[PDB]
């Protein structure tokens, strides 16, 4: 997901802009579906929202956006149980040698012969939860088992929360809103607002333990490897218990990251650290926030971002639509060097020239260059010591960069993996010529539409993340529900796009009226007033009672 | 009853629903929602009343690619009667309302349907749907962000043998 809000001291008309760039699945249970609702006088709010729930998930109202982006905050913790030695089905706490529970569910299965049969499945439970089993990492062996507590559990606040921040006025508003209920599950929110503010919170339901707790309760091995692991043997690692919480064990809002500001603020899923760097947000805990270095999507909107130029909202348009591969300014210059270096190795020269042709984007017109690039980045990621300039904690925004062609080994190391990377092109089907919407597609019923944009690990602000399917690679997720939002005086200026479309249904007017139009980067007005409604000579409408 | 909405619609099936209370905006809502997405609605409901295996049998997978077995034990662990009705329970007047309007307004398109817009009609799994459901829905959404990331680790979780 991207997200950036701008405030009056950097948009072009001193008043609030956002720009919502969610990444989500175009198929099943959080496809994103447009909707405007409104109870005349108490609300009116319109944006885009997921399916079975009655409220708008991301959106706009008369003097405010809000959006949303996957939060790098746990949600859940680990808790390695210490088994008692004499029953593997016993945990100890405090040296107490406590039971696990049982509980059974009943699933009915359709056989070969289309009848029922009725399967009967033990599910253990800890006082934490219930135990996983991950083979070869969280096993369940004679000494030690994991149990998974998750705090979501018991977030029966999340739909009036979500209700809530549909009514909000302003961002002052809506983070009173958001922090009085903390019903946010797992994302951060960032808003704008007529009046020119610009905000971002790490505002969600996070597991709490007091800071000093944190070293000794922590599994440091399981903690390096990024999981939330705490040691459930010792009463003393439960969650503490704070009254200021809206849930017994959560982090109370005070504690979590907010940043409120008049310039920007941006995230593209990395921790609260950057979210705008002239102030940074450091000391949180390592639940909630750690100063990690940042993917290629944030370092891309940050280098359009800073500065002192005003943004237009074509500005902010276009760091979508431009789709470039931001990963390929830090190392296709050397890449390309190398190239050069050894014109004339039979084996490299398609890649080569593919490289050199490219125009570091993934445009439908981009060509094979992005394929190349892909594969080789694939193998460059899994090499030690290849960065020219290593990350560097004081220069966040500008390393990695560069290969460390200077260093032999490293030079022998880049070659083989581009070389390997050209043998995994030129052995797959590519038609000589053909270009990256020739490849990434969205199937249609039995027709296929181009899909400009690419992953997110590489730098693409326009994140799609594809698969193979047969001869194409088909689009599963990424850019979604497209939505830019300005203030003028007559009524909130909305553009955007729902990528995939309205309608899941093949048989549907509206299946894939939107995916045609997101292939040729043609956002459009979302209606807001009724003004705009009404002018709009496609509109219908029906009312209906029971 | 006393359920009503009145629904407009603007280029690319985009709805704009208006009502007096939060039970006829949920009723447009699911209405409009049903128009476009009845199928997918039931295939997620189904996986979070745990059911894939009844319909699909144990060879297929969800949407979110879990096989439908581990799929449906995990689900029937999470949205047990008790979970559900706790939830119900903590939800607000006006958002029970809300939830209230919704699946009867779902349920109203699937009565009209005649398959303009809905693919699979007649299958068996295409049914109507209740509040319940939508808590269904909803508690499957929390924990994709915690337990529902180890939903086949849980499924898996069995007590050692006699190894060495
Ligand atoms: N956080 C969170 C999720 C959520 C969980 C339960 C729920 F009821 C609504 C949203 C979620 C999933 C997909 C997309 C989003 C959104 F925040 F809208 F971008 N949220």
């Amino acid at each position: 997901s991207n997200a950036i809000a701008v405030g009056s001291e950097r948009s072009a008309d001193g008043k609030g802009m956002l720009l919502a760039n969610p990444h989500f699945p175009w198929n099943g249970a959080m496809r994103f579906y447009q909707m405007h609702l409104t109870i005349p006088g108490r609300l009116d709010v319109m944006g885009a929202s997921l399916p079975g729930l009655p409220v708008v998930n991301i959106g706009f109202s008369r003097h405010l956006a809000w959006t949303h982006t996957v939060d790098t905050s746990s949600h859940f913790t680990l808790y390695r149980l210490a088994l008692d030695p004499k029953d593997p089905r016993r945990y100890l706490v405090d040296g107490r040698s406590l039971p696990l529970e049982e509980k059974s569910v009943a699933i009915e299965v359709r056989g070969a012969d289309g009848k029922l049969s009725r399967v009967e499945h033990k599910v253990y439970q800890s006082i934490y939860g219930p135990l996983v089993v991950w083979p070869g990492k969280l096993d369940w062996n004679r000494s030690e088992a994991y149990a998974l507590r998750d705090a979501n559990l018991e977030n029966t606040r999340v739909l009036q929360q979500w209700y809530s921040i549909n009514q909000a006025s302003d961002v002052a508003d809506l983070r009173r809103r958001v922090e009085a209920l903390q019903g946010i599950p797992w994302v951060n929110t960032l808003a704008a607002d007529e009046q020119g503010n610009a905000l971002y919170m790490n505002q969600s339901v996070v597991p709490y333990l007091k800071p000093e707790l944190i070293p000794a309760c922590a599994i440091p091995q399981l903690v390096a490897e990024g999981l939330p692991a705490l040691q459930g043997q010792d009463s003393r690692c439960a969650w503490s218990r704070d009254p200021a919480a809206a849930q017994a064990g959560i982090t109370p809002a005070a504690q979590l990251p907010v940043l409120l500001r008049r310039d920007f603020v941006q995230n593209s899923n990395d921790s609260a650290w950057l979210t705008n760097p002239a102030s940074p947000l450091q000391g949180f805990s390592p639940l909630v926030s750690q100063e990690k270095p940042i993917g290629p999507r944030a370092r891309y909107a940050l280098s359009r971002l800073q500065g002192k130029q005003p943004l237009e909202a074509k500005t902010l348009e276009e760091m979508v639509t431009a789709n470039h591969v931001f990963s390929a300014d830090q190392v296709l210059p050397d890449l390309l060097r190398l190239c050069r270096d050894n014109q004339g190795e039979k084996s490299l020269a398609r890649a080569c020239a593919a490289l050199a042709q490219w125009d570091r984007g993934a445009n439908l017109d981009s060509g094979s260059g992005f394929v190349y690039f892909q594969r080789f980045m694939q193998r460059f990621a899994e090499l030690d010591g290849a960065w020219k300039e290593p990350f560097d904690a004081q220069r966040p925004l500008d390393t990695p960069q560069g290969i460390a062609l200077d260093r032999p080994q490293v030079a022998t190391q880049v070659r083989q993996a581009l070389a390997d990377a050209a043998a995994e092109v030129e052995k797959s089907g590519i038609p000589d010529g053909a270009r990256w919407g020739d490849l990434q597609v969205s199937t249609r019923g039995q027709e296929r539409i181009a899909i400009p944009g690419g992953d997110g690990h590489f730098g693409v602000y326009n994140a799609i993340q594809s698969v193979r399917k047969g001869d194409h690679l088909e689009v599963v997720g990424g850019t979604s529900y497209i939505q830019l939002v300005t203030f003028p005086e007559e009524g909130p200026k909305a553009r955007g796009l729902l990528a995939f479309s309205q309608s899941s249904d093949p048989r549907s007017p509206h299946y894939r009226d939107q995916t045609e139009l997101f292939s040729r980067q043609q956002w459009q007005t979302l209606p807001f007033s009724d003004r705009q409604i009404d002018a709009d000579p496609q509109l219908q409408r029906l009312s209906i009672r029971e | 009853t006393g359920l009503a909405a009145d629904i407009r619609w603007t280029a690319y099936g985009v709805p704009h629903i208006r009502a007096k209370d939060e039970r006829g905006l949920g009723y447009g809502i699911g209405y409009a929602y049903a128009r476009d997405n009845a199928c997918l609605l039931a295939e997620e409901i189904v996986t979070a009343r745990g059911e894939r295996a009844r319909y699909f049998g144990s060879e297929g997978k969800s949407s979110a690619e879990l096989d439908n077995l581990p799929s449906d034990i995990f689900y029937a662990w999470l949205n047990q009667p008790e979970a559900l009705q706790a939830f119900w329970q903590a939800q607000t007047p006006a958002v029970r309302q809300l939830l209230e309007g919704y699946a009867a307004g779902f349920n109203r398109f699937l009565r009209e349907a005649d398959g303009k817009t809905t693919s699979c009609l007649g299958q068996p799994w295409l049914r109507a749907i209740a509040t319940d459901d939508l808590l269904r829905l909803t508690r499957r959404l929390l924990v994709e962000g915690g337990v529902g990331q180890f939903a086949d680790a849980l499924v898996a979780a069995a007590p050692p043998g006699a190894e060495k």
